[PDB]
């Protein structure tokens, strides 16, 4: 609740979100293709 | 807070494996999402298995912009003050020969992490606890480590809370680290609490431990995030903590 408590939260969630999800998809898709590739 | 916990333990980084120009072999490129709370050796047998085919011995080491990357800092920490300023995703150079003598030895064995590992909480549980880790028993050790290894945020947790609770920390086990100084970095002691009783804020961390941060404005990042110096030092001891009861701080420049 308090305001340092929620930015580090705000600033967590928008880190995953560059991040991690940003990533996840297109990484497991390639890998896929780069073993069905050899 | 469970919450925070939560998001700090399934943290990512994404990563770009690229084998050097010299090695032998076509190779392409790996992709990883590296957990921010585990070390470079538990997500080393992926790259091996992937650039194994295109090979020569598997003596690996990992460097970033030409600075090999050390198998004892946690992966966040190493992109946080390395790679934090420049694009996504961490594009690390994989060498197979070369091998440096300053860098540390081989590869560390799944134990030699372990020991390590645990070697950090012990030391980190004497700047908080009495003592803790030395009630628990040794059944209770392979948890931790099989929750980090597994990444079983509910199995390694249950145990860590008992080492985040103390009775109605005497010290705050913490390490900065700082990309341009002599020493590796900069750990002492520091209570949560003042004289007073009143709760210790980051700022109060840094002003006794690393004045230095306060023309070249450096930036204070944890877990990849900047939180505002205000925070009570004992709630991120508590949640802020990397999986090793130690946390971990960057001062980084600015653009």
């Amino acid at each position: 609740r308090p305001r340092w408590k929620r930015h580090i939260s705000e600033q967590l969630r928008r880190r995953d979100r560059l991040q991690r999800q940003a990533f996840e998809e297109i990484i497991l898709q390639y890998n896929k293709l780069l073993e069905k590739s050899d | 807070d469970k919450d925070v916990l939560r998001d700090v333990w399934f943290g990512r980084i994404p990563t770009c494996f690229t084998l050097y120009q010299d090695e032998i072999t076509e190779a392409e490129p790996y992709y990883l999402l590296l957990p921010r709370v585990s070390y470079l050796t538990l997500v080393t047998d992926k790259v091996k298995k992937h650039f194994q085919k295109v090979m020569d011995i598997s003596e690996i080491w990992f460097e970033y912009e030409g600075t090999p990357l050390k198998w004892h800092y946690p992966i966040g920490l190493l992109f946080d003050l390395l790679a934090s300023s420049s694009a996504l995703p961490w594009n690390i150079t994989v060498h197979f020969k070369s091998f440096p003598e300053k860098d540390l030895l081989h590869c560390p064995s799944k134990d030699a992490i372990e020991a390590h590992f645990m070697s950090c909480m012990k030391e980190a549980d004497a700047l908080k606890h009495s003592q803790v880790i030395n009630e628990m028993q040794k059944k209770d050790h392979k948890q931790l480590w099989m929750g980090l290894q597994n990444d079983r945020f509910d199995q390694f947790w249950a145990i860590n809370r008992k080492l985040m609770e103390y009775p109605a920390f005497r010290y705050i086990p913490f390490r900065i680290y700082q990309t341009t100084t002599e020493r590796p970095f900069i750990q002492k002691l520091f209570r949560p609490v003042a004289a007073d009783g009143q709760l210790h804020t980051l700022g109060d961390l840094l002003k006794e431990v690393c004045p230095s941060a306060i023309e070249k404005k450096n930036q204070v990042m944890i877990h990849g995030i900047e939180p505002m110096l205000e925070t009570p030092l004992q709630w991120l001891s508590e949640h802020l903590s990397y999986p090793d009861n130690f946390l971990h701080i960057s001062i980084i420049p600015q653009p």
